[PDB]
């Protein structure tokens, strides 16, 4: 059929217009947005806490500086390094070399399927295990805090400050699973999928968000600091979107022609 | 008294896919009004339904093929209808059917010339259910479902290709060809030679388009391929 | 709505099971229109 | 019979925020009527909408400023408005705020002058939204948003920092010096000089206040620093 | 507040055939009309009530009985009634049968004359119940239930064995001969030599068919034999 | 209907319990006839 398409708008049409045919029957709508993202999914995998905790420092940070590295993980499907927010995603070709490797997370199918440009919803999140008959707690603090860190000595045994606090802290018997939801509690009204402005007034790195996420998670083992064992310990961690919202159309990845 | 109960078999389990919710943690919360933003998207089928550009060789990749000079009864441009093909890679249509595992509809597709206006001639546009072996020259492509497309005036001209389907709904993906993956072929043939005044440029070019029809639907969403990555 | 199979039975209040925005004192419609 | 159930994967977990209550063990106890005590406290707001009083270096602390005699084109005072900012550290605004994450709402100020009865002058107060750099100049704060407040019979005079924000509630400590975190700054002008009578003290002194607004807000709390202790 | 109850013993326990379902995982999924298929099986009796050809042995197997010329007074053939028994085992009646454990109702047996049309004769069919021997000549047969069947123009003829049993249902395999397994015997008589005309074939031949009753009813399934894949 | 022995309580809705077939816009009966 005759028509324009300089104009953008293009009626989309049926078998019928040119030829002989008819419509077929809608069928089912599994496309909805709100039920399309709801279903869990790996985000990041993050060792367990023995004792008081160093929050790594800001990134121009030099050599020689002590801390602790890979035990913090951020909620958000965005690009992250080393528990801080990033830009760009990482990957090391090379484990080889003097330095520190920093730990990268994404969310490969919510950029896999993120065709809009902003984004609100609930989260729910569930931790697990990946050793044998382990003992372990979950600990969270909202977005735009900081952990304290800090031990209390009680019968001269040290006991970190981060079993205690009026923030959600959750515990499992042997073999348990952790789950609770959260609610969206940025400053922001919506989370940017992808952003083209800057937080500072100046000296900021363009694109940069600053409180695009729902918090932060760690886990610990609940002992005293006299008893650090010998052999580093894992878990995953879940996150299912919940009640989601878009607001305007973008583009999709670039899938590469061989 | 104690309300006696036996739990089933299935306790403790985590299924990443129950369709239920669960216990609250930091609830009481109010959140900013978003009234303000426009443009709701509601269903990915509104983006599935905007056009968007193909891609072909030009041997590395363009969106236009160039109408040569020379005379061959071949087909002037020819891929197959397979969602999984190449040339619908990166059109809205595939890489979003990319993430499901069925499908229903009409499929659309768009033209339009860009030539000088001084320009004029005939195309035709034929589209071939599957067969032994795909058509080779234009007697045979009259007979298939075909029309006639003519420059003028107006730049575009849209064509439809119907379901014809030997069952309800349809694999996305070719692992293999059976007769509920690929569906035949569709394919351009030039009807009549370009004419052209003196001091012009030679051999124009025309533009493709891809997009959802009015009927299509998806279903039965599976995971994604994160190869795009590296 | 959503990918929610209860339709019977809720026990937590709506203000404590989702997050809620505070006031202030069918087919698909298209995107994009011309004149 | 048994009521068939299966126990989901969040069981036998312990999570202190949980919002219900557990099984009892001792009730049936009755206990003393308190309709005697009079001021029940319902919400914390009702404290934090107290004046108190601030603090700045006398260089080793003091709440009020001492007016000089020289002359200068400098602010006589000037503190950055950021809830966790020492000057507002010992306030009830600032030690309430500091258990919590966001806030909402105007910040009020006020002043009282202490000075003799026979004293004489004016004094210019401004609010400068966030810039590159913090004013330094009479001509450049008469531009933002400013008063003028004259010593007369009355004593006091309130000021109120206008809620101007890019964005719905705001971050109560500032880590790095986001948008979100800090909003300006405040400063206190000497427009003209004091005038006094032979055979008076020099130098009177000025005091300052701080409490919560009308439509102040918080929200989110959030565990709290021990380090007091020490 | 939590309410309080005990699981009984049996928890955690997986059985086979509990009467209930269990929890969904990708639920909302709409499937394709079946409304075009016709013939819609909803009980297997339907299937049980056709009657099927069995077998006898020719010393290796054949469905029909060849009538001899020799005059002899014992049964031209005999077989038990128990569904177990070879010459049911491949009858649809038998092969459903022994996927259960009891049955009711009549069974029921037919027979067609596949000879020249001009030949005659007459036959008789007896059902004896359980006795100590069973029965070996005509002055016997004719005492116990039977009929006359003669050849004319209609070429077949049904003949149907009575229930007639010491307790309701009756065991469908016989591990041991107890009444409540076997039920007698069924033979056939030649009542009168077959006339033929000069220059016809000699020895015609008798087919059977068996099916279920009216009133045929099973009960009780019980798992199945997989012998048959060797 | 089957070897289903609840008939008092459903926790899931149909369309999540159950497939349907989208729509589209006693004594047993006998098979084969003669006429």
């Amino acid at each position: 059929s005759t028509d324009n398409a300089e104009t953008g708008v293009i009626e989309a049409g049926n078998t019928d217009t040119d030829f002989s045919g008819e419509l077929a029957a809608p069928g089912s709508n599994h496309t909805n947005v709100k039920f399309l993202f709801d279903r869990s999914r790996l985000l990041n995998v993050i060792k367990v806490l023995e004792k008081d905790a160093v929050f790594p420092r800001p990134f121009p940070t030099q050599e020689g500086a002590q801390q602790d590295d890979g035990y913090f993980c951020l909620l958000t499907p965005r690009p992250t390094v080393a528990s801080r927010p990033a830009t760009r995603f990482g990957l090391y070709a090379n484990p080889s070399g003097s330095g520190v490797l920093a730990n990268t997370s994404l969310d490969f199918n919510f950029y896999s399927l993120a065709c809009f440009t902003y984004f609100r919803s609930d989260l729910e999140v569930t931790v697990v295990s990946l050793e044998p008959d382990l003992e372990f707690a979950v600990g969270w603090f909202p977005s735009g805090s900081e952990y304290q860190a800090s031990s209390f000595v009680y019968d001269q045994l040290h006991v970190p400050f981060h079993f205690t606090g009026r923030t959600p802290r959750a515990f499992a018997s042997k073999g348990g699973k952790v789950s609770f939801v959260l609610p969206w509690n940025s400053v922001s009204s919506v989370l940017p999928v992808r952003w083209g402005g800057a937080s500072k007034l100046s000296s900021a790195t363009r694109g940069l968000p600053a409180h695009a996420d729902w918090g932060t998670i760690y886990a610990f083992v609940p002992r005293p600091n006299e008893k650090k064992s010998t052999a580093v310990k894992h878990v995953a961690v879940y996150i299912r979107y919940k009640n989601a919202r878009a607001w305007c159309p973008s583009m999709l990845p670039f899938r590469s022609y061989k | 008294g104690p309300i006696p109960t036996a739990p089933r078999e299935n306790s403790l389990m985590f299924l990443s896919t129950l369709p239920d919710d669960t216990v609250p943690a930091y609830g009481n919360v109010r959140t900013p009004p978003v009234n303000y933003l426009p443009g709701e998207i509601t269903d990915l089928l509104q983006l599935a339904r905007i056009p968007t550009l193909m891609a072909f060789e030009r041997v590395t990749y363009v969106p236009y093929v160039a109408v040569p000079t020379q005379f061959d009864d071949r087909p002037l441009i020819s891929f197959p209808i397979t969602l999984s093909d190449p040339v619908y890679q990166n059109t809205l249509v595939g890489a979003i059917s990319s993430n499901f595992a069925n499908y229903r509809g009409c499929i659309q597709i768009t033209l339009t010339f860009c030539g000088p206006m001084m320009a004029r001639g005939k195309f035709l546009l034929s589209y071939s259910p599957p067969n032994g072996t795909q058509p080779q020259t234009l007697s045979e492509a009259m007979q298939c479902t075909y029309s006639i497309w003519d420059i003028g005036l107006n730049s575009s001209w849209t064509f439809v290709v119907p379901y014809i389907s030997p069952s309800d709904y349809r694999e996305t993906r070719a692992i293999t060809n059976s007769v509920y993956s690929a569906d035949g072929w569709f394919s351009l043939h030039k009807l009549t030679k370009i004419t052209l005044p003196p001091d012009c440029p030679q051999s124009p070019c025309i533009l493709f388009f891809a997009s959802a029809g009015e009927d299509y639907t998806l279903r039965l969403p599976v995971d994604c391929n994160p190869s795009y990555v590296f | 709505r959503g990918n929610n199979g209860n339709m019977t039975f809720n026990y937590y209040a709506n203000t404590y099971q989702n997050s809620v925005d505070f006031s202030t004192s069918g087919i698909l419609n298209p995107l994009g229109y011309l004149k």
